């Protein structure tokens, strides 16, 4: 029996490591199916199970020397992708936590630590032209940026007024690199409704932002790329209709 | 004391092999088991040294959510007795009225087993293989056309007398078996045991026959174990005078009771000779079709 | 308790090693002598245990960056080495298994993977005169070359048809620099005989062929040597005469 | 058999969401115990990793 | 479980490591307080515990590529440091065992070994004026050299006719670079008395001394520092008085 060795199988999908850290449960709360007593919704849901609930790479960014971080809204990202994002689309409600397997991995010669974070109802605010006299809003490309990703305008505020000196309050793991090369959270449907759109709302946010600096001298490897894995947990979907999208 | 402990303790001459690992049955397909999902850490199936020398033992329950199967698909018809019992060809006699060939309704053949590509490389894949035959013989004119003959088929094992002529004395077979057939009737068929002094025939051997030196003269006979040498094989036309008709023999095998032993990797080059691996050296083939590059099919 | 650091110990010789695969058992069967049921010779054979049945270091071949890999034919590797070969050479009966412990050691800035196999009845072919049309056979220092062993003509094909892409059947253990160090097999005595004349027949081959070619930058080690040792084991011979060689 | 299995077994539907971590009571600050030194090999609290 | 990982926690000090050999406990004894059957003054000792039985850091050397290594006199290093060295100067009689761990660490691309050794009643001898026809002292900074140690005249003999070839005897460890990284004795009160003066006697002396020299290539790193740690176990004083020193 290791700590750091792990192998995560969803549906048929499998991730293998050997230099991680303990996965993260949440909020030491295991994801679980809505009760009856909870839910409201009259409908006889959908849990189409091994189809959408398994492992989805949706985005791989580089990590450069001098980057400010990068963030994703859930569950915008799996719009557009797999029979997860189907179901997402013909439905209404939807209900699901997921399992993010950040990973980044280079030699023992490289140095720097990322700060995975799963941050709740990550609500993002504008440079208020830079003066503070003017109420704007962010674009669609930025509150729900999706597959790609959106890098963060200013990291010390989190885009929002709030500090990341404070960010490893909700589930957070470091991606340090030289112990581990992945980091694992698993969230449970945190809303304070049994149900929700999943297009129009956004039940958490992912913050992937380094703090100490990547650095390595004149070595053979400068491209070290960040990859982002994720996977539906309990879904469910109700209130069925014609296909809608953003 | 009295004996030494290094004797009485001592496990020289230990006589029964220790089995690293049983045999069980397996009259279906393995059945399938039901899976889920699992995120544990220590638990990780999928990740194996292939250095260690043994194959992947990671299931497919573990690497992928799973139904049941109760798999009751039958391997019977992959074993060695399944598998070898399938008559191929393994020799062609040839009695010409006048040619290059024999012209005298008498031809000898040294049992060769090898000589045909299809039922070599099918055994090839045994080092070692013990087993009972059943041999056919199938007799009738290079167009194909029956005959009236009557031939004669004579096993003549090591050291029996071989024929030297079409009528020669050694055709009154009063020990070594022989066989009377005419091309009119089917297929003459015979079964044969065992009948090695090893526990089992051998497709290779690494090494000389013979002591002393192995100078460029005698090197010829490397690879040759004369205890799958069962001996040569001769036909008569029967005489005294010469035949009328062009004939040909053709040798089939049949095995049974089969038992193999260590396996082989398999041929990938032309076979060229008898009993002997040898390959054209300018003309090396990969085992397997090529493509043009590893990221188009 | 561990699986790659091991010992092994026979008679008076010891060989020791930390970064190792585990053993292989040869076909799931471990080494013994002749039972009386198997044996047909009714002399009563010597069993000289200890000095015979002990570790051999007969060569140690330079791995370089293009090589096309060796080979070595048993028992004919130690018929003029120690005690062993003297009872070989007296005797015109023998049995015995080995124990081969191929080692090859580099940094971790090297890489490159052998194939270590013991094939059984390894009978090699000529070259057929490039063309095809002559049935020449291989010299004496071919298929039985004993101390220093014999480069491969080609490696593809084993030298009789057969080819290297399936020869993990055999008893085989890889020596892959970036985990393992040395590879050992326990092969018992492998033939449809009870008892052989160790001079003429040989009872199987080691097959030590990279691969994955050996790499390494401007480093301060180019010399990487792979060396080659055996030990019989329940060792038996009968059939007494005068000294007699190859 | 009847019916299928993986639908059996199938935790498809779970309800309660289990729990990794239960409340304990703290009216009071933490007491605090008495401690001597430990001068051993393998017991190390300091070292951790964030 | 580990063997190599430790921790050392005395009073209100700390020492953690993770790359060490195992802890020797001196003569296979730990230390303790005086009995009262081996006891003879009649005065009631303090035991100040915790103030003074903790770790006491001193000293680091810059172990040179071409060093004769140094030592320390205890418990002279201590005298004029902490509240230890308070209530050894107050007092007339002392009693203690120590604590010391040796501390150094570099790379894994560096090498060396060194010595650690602790030798009771350590008296050191002069050159005889290089002849022999000397009957020469050595100073009070050479027998007592307190808190910044002293380098050896001669590695070889130890300024004292006897050999380093065999000072593994008393309880010694080895700090070898590609294997550890720091050095733990634990000493027991080693006197032929129940008390001593510890300003004019010296219970034995700590030898920290390379065999195998430190070597490097032009890497970023050439100062490679060793750091005495130490720390009085079950210390005990009697016969007060006024404040004494050398
Ligand atoms: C009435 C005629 C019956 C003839 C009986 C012949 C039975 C012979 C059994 C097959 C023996 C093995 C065949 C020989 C092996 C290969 O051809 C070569 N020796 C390979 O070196």
């Amino acid at each position: 029996y290791s700590d750091r060795v792990a192998q995560l199988t969803i549906g048929n999908s499998t991730i293998t490591t050997q230099e991680a850290a303990n996965i993260i449960v949440g909020y030491g709360e295991w994801p679980s199916y809505c009760s009856d007593s909870d839910a409201t919704a009259v409908d006889k849901p959908t849990r189409p199970d091994v189809s959408v609930n398994r492992f989805y790479t949706l985005d791989t960014k580089l990590w450069e020397k001098s980057s400010k971080g990068w963030y994703w809204k859930f569950p915008d990202v799996l719009t557009e992708t797999g029979v997860f994002g189907q179901n997402a689309q013909f439905h209404y409600l939807y209900r699901s936590g997921f399992c993010i397997h950040v990973q980044c991995n280079a030699s023992k010669f490289h140095q720097g630590a990322l700060l995975v974070a799963v941050l709740p109802e990550y609500v993002i605010g504008t440079v208020a032209g830079g003066t503070g006299t003017e109420d704007s809003h962010p674009p669609y490309k930025q509150t729900q940026p999706g597959a790609d990703g959106f890098e963060l305008q200013h990291p010390y505020v989190l885009d929002a007024g709030i500090p990341i000196s404070q960010l490893t309050v909700c589930p957070h793991q470091w991606i340090n690199l030289r112990t581990n090369n992945c980091a694992t959270i698993i969230v449970p449907y945190i809303n304070a409704l049994p149900f929700d759109s999943a297009l129009n709302h956004c039940n958490f946010g992912l913050l992937v932002v380094p703090i100490s600096p990547l650095d390595y001298d004149q070595g053979a490897t400068p491209v070290i790329p960040i990859t982002i894995t994720l996977a539906p947990m309990c879904s469910e979907f109700a209130g069925l209709r014609q296909a809608v999208t953003q | 004391g009295d004996r030494v402990a290094d004797v009485i303790e001592s496990s020289i001459g230990d006589s029964v092999s220790r089995a690293l690992t049983h045999a069980l049955p397996a009259p279906t397909g393995q059945n399938t088991q039901v899976s889920s999902h699992r995120l544990d850490t220590g638990k990780v199936p999928a990740l194996q040294a292939a250095e260690i020398g043994a194959s992947s033992n990671a299931s497919d329950e573990s690497m992928i959510e799973t139904r049941c199967v109760l798999n009751s698909h039958s391997t019977a018809e992959t074993t060695l007795d399944s598998f070898f019992s399938r008559a191929g060809l393994v020799g062609e006699i040839d009695l010409p009225l006048e040619g290059t060939t024999n012209p005298n309704g008498y031809a000898n053949w040294d049992i060769d087993i090898t000589g045909y590509a299809q039922m070599r490389r099918k055994v090839e894949l045994f080092t070692y293989m013990r087993f009972d035959a059943e041999f056919t013989f199938v007799a009738c004119t290079p167009t194909g056309e029956v005959v009236p003959q009557l031939l004669q088929y004579m096993f003549v094992p090591p050291g029996a007398p071989k024929p030297d002529s079409r009528e020669s004395l050694a055709w009154q077979t009063a020990t070594n078996p022989s066989v009377f057939v005419k091309l009119s009737d089917p297929p003459a068929q015979v079964s044969v045991p065992f009948m090695s002094p090893a526990s089992a025939y051998q497709w290779f051997y690494d090494g000389y026959p013979t002591f002393g030196e192995h100078k460029q003269e005698k090197d010829l006979e490397y690879g040759a174990c004369p205890n799958n040498m069962m001996g040569t094989f001769s036909v008569r036309t029967v005489g005294t005078s010469k035949s009328k008709y062009p004939l040909v023999v053709r040798i089939y095998m049949r095995m049974k009771h089969v038992r193999a032993w260590i396996p082989r990797p398999m041929r990938n080059q032309n076979y060229l000779f008898k009993a002997n691996p040898n390959y054209a050296g300018n003309s090396i083939k990969p085992t397997g079709a090529s493509r043009t590059a590893i990221t188009t099919l």
